[PDB]
RNA sequence: CAUCGGUUCUGGCGGGGGGAUAAAGGCCCAGGGAAUGUGGCUCCUCCGGGAGUGUUAUAGCCCUGGGUGUAAUACCCUCGCCGGGACCGAGGACCGCGCUCUGCAAGGAUGCUGGCGUAAUGGUCACCAGCGACCCGUCUUGAAACACGGACCAAGGAGUCAA
RNA sequence: AGCGAAUGAACUUUAAAUAUGUAAGAAGCCCUUGUUACUUAACUGAACGUGGGCAUUCGAAUGUAUCGACACUAGUGGGCCAUUUUUGGUAAGCAGAACUGGCGAUGCGGGAUGAACCGAACGCGGGGUUAAGGUGCCGGAGUGGACGCUCAUCAGACACCACAAAAGGCGUUAGUACAUCUUGACAGCAGGACGGUGGCCAUGGAAGUCGGAAUCCGCUAAGGACUGUGUAACAACUCACCUGCCGAAUGUACUAGCCCUGAAAAUGGAUGGCGCUCAAGCGU
RNA sequence: GGGAUAACUGGCUUGUGGCGGCCAAGCGUUCAUAGCGACGUCGCUUUUUGGAUGUCGGCUCUUCCUAUCAUACCGAAGCAGAAUUCGGUAAGCGUUGGAUUGUUCACCCACUAAUAGGGAACGUGGACCGUCGUGAGACAGGUUAGUCCCUACUGAUGAACUCGUCGCAAUGGUAAUUCAGCUUAGUACGAGAGGAACCGCUGAUUCAGAUAAUUGGUUUUUG
RNA sequence: AACGCGACGAUAACCCGCACGUAGACGUAUAAGAAUAGGCUCCGGCCUCGUAUCCUAGCAGGCGAUUCCUCCGCCGGCCUCGAAGUGGCCGUCGGUAAUUCGCGUAUUGCAAAGACACGCGCGGGAUCAAAUCCUUUGCAGACGACUUAGAUGUG
């Protein structure tokens, strides 16, 4: 139908640095720095208040206000990442065989790299690569459990369903073979 | 066009109530405005409304009326030009919220004593301030979670182990037993449901519902009464203290 | 090149008529009405910004009727004026029709100037270039399509003569 | 059309469209008077003779490069396609008549190209303007203007349909009829989701939820002798429904456009090619 | 004997029957009843005890399609394991016999990962003249009808760009296939019987390009 | 790629003769990148518009001054440019209206064959540096074709 205008607000907390030169978001916090590049969509950015920034579509369509939607929940989770972090807790089951996880720091690239091993008893070992900017860690408060933080999102999701796809059973009933490594619980770190 | 939810049909019996249940809601609030004597009007802000059908056994005598808070004010007439009676209009503006009437023909004093010596034990509702650390051993996941105890404690069902790891307890169904950590104890730490001074969510209410831990009070709080000779209503303690509109 | 004659293309200009004697519109006059409510008043997380209220106030708007007014302008029709460009000059004493009448644009191009002989203008051959373009005759069929003849050149070669 | 006219396509005051028969003066008319070889009861008809009027609107319109007769002289005597109408038949094909048109003996512009399409007919030239058809390039002429629609994992492209269906589409836009909506609409979150009652028959055992029937009442704000999950049976969860929070349009079925699929084999090729995406596609 | 058609199909072909009734949104002569009318269901085929094939072929080779037998990949199944079934993405790969028969398939059995289906203008190597008969036919009677060119491609050469050396790479083709053994492991799984897979290692089949150190074969070396 | 390209090595310069001088110039001047729901900047401000900038006067462009040190051009040095290779700076020399003059232009009428020099060429002569033919070789061969070796030598 062609909408004139319409219009999405996104509040900012007190304690982060906000700022898109042409269409890069940059949003700087206490742990971090998380930028992303917007420029695939058509978008009018104005602050319209002290602390709320109003995300506009002019001359637009039902995609283009469905846009504005999205890339509103995207801003806010990156204002989330930055302002709490978040956390996935991992769980790992096995029947017969206990499961082995090793987590390092590769010092060149800076990055975790997660080995698994006894997997269902396969000799070989699954070695992932972990994103960057994410931090995995053996929890020691409950056992055959890990913990993967990080400030993005999208990162740590990725991560996880990474380890939760190399960790699959093939050609084995999967009503009997139970084994393999879950994702348990997903929050904030505070 | 396209690209909408394909709506569910309910293949069962009950229906909506609607404009009839409505007028009908009118029409008894109305007819049984003239027969009683003292207006109550209470509130239950948040605590579950089970024990409101055994408070009706008990002042079988009485007659008790909660819908739409808006509906039941209507009904009794928020303008006083369209007034059933007089101080009806004052009850209306004491009606804001989880507010109930409660038409009587018998002492205020005795009311009033009954509903501060009534008080039951309930789950706790969302939104409220947990009171204790309660926690379940790292051993084996009980009926109530540890709170009678274990030895004349009957496990938690298999049935309800998918439940519970899925509102968040790391728990682990082995050889046909539900255990947080090892089926013999130990090995894991434990886990705690709800802190002291917490505000509780819905997932800790849920898992305090599964465990059967009762930590809230249903109590019924007398906003005020309206008498029908007067016409006027006196509003007590949580009359003055909740807000209205 | 100038003035002309015929055909034609293309710009600008001065008027006349018609509509509902255009509708609108500007300015006034009078009556009425309303909000996407101007000023003002009240509330209002105060660079600000909302909400309610109430018909012109520190903005204005709409409807109706009248005057300026036989207003202007658009559209259609119509009387003419000027400018630029293209193609042609057919006939060869006069006669005719006329006109703006000492001759004229009136039954058809003249006037002035210049260039042209070691080359103006042409012709044939060859090639390139744009566009077009099936190999002829015979025979059949509604039509095609088949089929027959054609290696080339020179000479000969077929409705004639009688009763 | 009417039947507030009668009567009842077969009704009609009236009267279509539409093509199709006949006539529109001087060689023509009327009647009068007679004969006859014919005819009739009989100048009743037929022909033959008299009379008259009206020639400068002689009796509609338009056309006018003339028409009539006799005699003589060559070549020809096939069909094909289509429009409309009409008759018969199939599953579909198709077959047969009549009219008209085109090709047959016809050049030219356009449909990329062509027996059957559109325009238009022909001496040799100059100038001007057009038709069909086109103006992104090949290609001469607009990347012309206005409003919208469409993104196709081989869209579509101009004068045509079968596949095809009351066909599937959580693509998109317009529209129609119904229903809720501060008495708070849809969605969501926190909850309630009861009592008789483990309802009746059945049976290792079956409690709303393996089976047959009934399916009622109280409380109600509402709660089904229950929508699924689940138990050996329970339990428990969840559904229907109902209240609290939020606050403004929705949501059910259809119609219409554009788009996907709606069926495809075997050498590599086609809107003509390139290519084109607020088009160089589609409608005006 | 006359008449008529010269002949067939060319967006044709595939996987889901027909007849009648019930239901049926819509449309219709004026309205779902002049009536047309999909999907389903009911009745018949169709229920109470488990050989068909005429002329043909047979082999090889190239290419292409997939409507995929196997290899690879995943989705589903009481899929414990193993062995499987169905579904789809996929044409790179390969795709053998015997019986039986006129001969093919079916069925049957042997290998084998497997013996899948097709296209390539269905890819390359008589009829009258009659004569003798008319309740049916015959004729040793006849008339007789009846076809070496061009060029693409590849290899080897090749004129001019002064001769020679060393290079670049547009373009075109393109190649690997399957099985087995050891370890995992008699482990995971399993009442038993049985019984995997990943990682790593070693071979073999077919195909392709090479080579004669060693072993057979061949002797106008006439030694 | 036998009609695609590069790097390198080695050559063909003299004597005599003789033959001719644009698939489209006329100011054929102009380097940010990047985005287009942003960018530029001098940091003041600026952006629809290349409708801009540069250049642009003199006999088809003379002579002499006046007067200017501004541009242009040629050669050297310094460095720079390699994707299919160049520009800057400095220096020499030559020219040079920014200013302002006096001299000449005509009758080509109102528009439409001389000399010299430089190259590309051919006809002969001799000059290099090579290739091919010839012989031999045999890692090669239907025939062409291909690997070698023939001028003092590990021939």
């Amino acid at each position: 139908m062609r909408y004139i205008h319409s219009e999405e607000t996104i509040p900012v907390p007190e304690n982060l640095k906000v700022s898109i030169k042409s269409r890069l978001v940059t949003v700087e916090g206490p742990r971090g720095k998380l930028q992303k590049d917007l420029s695939h969509i058509a978008v009018n950015f104005s602050v319209v208040k002290k602390g709320v920034i109003g995300l506009e579509i002019h001359h637009g369509s039902r995609k283009d206000v469905a846009a504005l939607r999205t890339v509103r929940t995207i801003i806010n989770n990156m204002i989330i990442g930055v302002t709490k972090g978040f956390k996935y807790k991992m769980r790992y089951v096995y029947a017969h065989f206990p499961i082995n996880v090793n987590v390092e720091k590769n010092a060149e690239t800076g990055c975790y790299e997660v080995e698994i091993r006894n997997f269902i008893g396969e000799k070989i070992v699954r070695k992932v690569v972990m994103a960057p900017g994410v931090e995995v860690e053996i929890s020691k408060a409950q056992k055959d459990e890990l913990i993967l933080s990080g400030n993005s999102l999208e990162a740590v999701s990725q991560s996880a369903a990474d380890i939760q796809q190399i960790c699959k059973v093939r050609n084995k009933d999967i009503r009997k073979f139970l084994d393999g490594i879950y994702v348990s619980e997903k929050g904030n770190i505070v | 066009p396209k690209s909408k939810r394909a709506r569910v049909y309910h293949l069962i019996q009950v229906n909506k109530k609607g404009r009839e249940a409505k007028e009908r809601l009118f029409s008894n609030i109305r007819e049984t405005i003239p027969k009683y004597q003292h207006c109550f009007v209470f509130s239950v802000d948040n605590m579950r409304n089970n024990y409101l059908k055994d408070v009706r056994h008990e002042l079988n005598d009485c007659r008790i009326f909660f819908g739409k808070t808006k509906l039941m004010a209507r009904a009794l007439g928020t303008t006083p030009e369209e007034e059933q009676a007089d101080g009806l209009h004052r009850l209306t503006r004491y009606l804001t919220g989880t507010v109930g009437l409660l038409f009587t023909n018998r002492d205020p004093a005795d009311i009033e004593s009954y509903f501060s010596n009534l008080s039951q034990v309930d789950f706790a509702r969302a939104g409220t301030v947990a009171p204790r650390t309660v926690t379940v051993p790292t051993g084996i996941v009980y009926s109530t979670g540890g709170e009678v105890p274990p030895e004349h404690d009957v496990p938690v069902s298999h049935t309800l182990e998918p439940e519970l790891r899925r509102l968040g307890m790391p728990v682990r169904m082995i050889k046909g037993k539900v255990c947080l950590g090892d089926e013999k104890g130990e090995a894991s730490e434990g886990y705690t449901i709800c802190k002291e001074g917490e505000v509780l969510d819905s997932r800790q209410t849920r898992l305090l519902k599964l465990f059967s831990i009762c930590l809230s009070e249903f109590k019924v709080s007398l906003l005020g009464y309206w008498n029908s000779a007067s016409g006027e209503v006196t509003e007590l303690e949580a009359g003055k203290t909740r807000p209205k509109r």
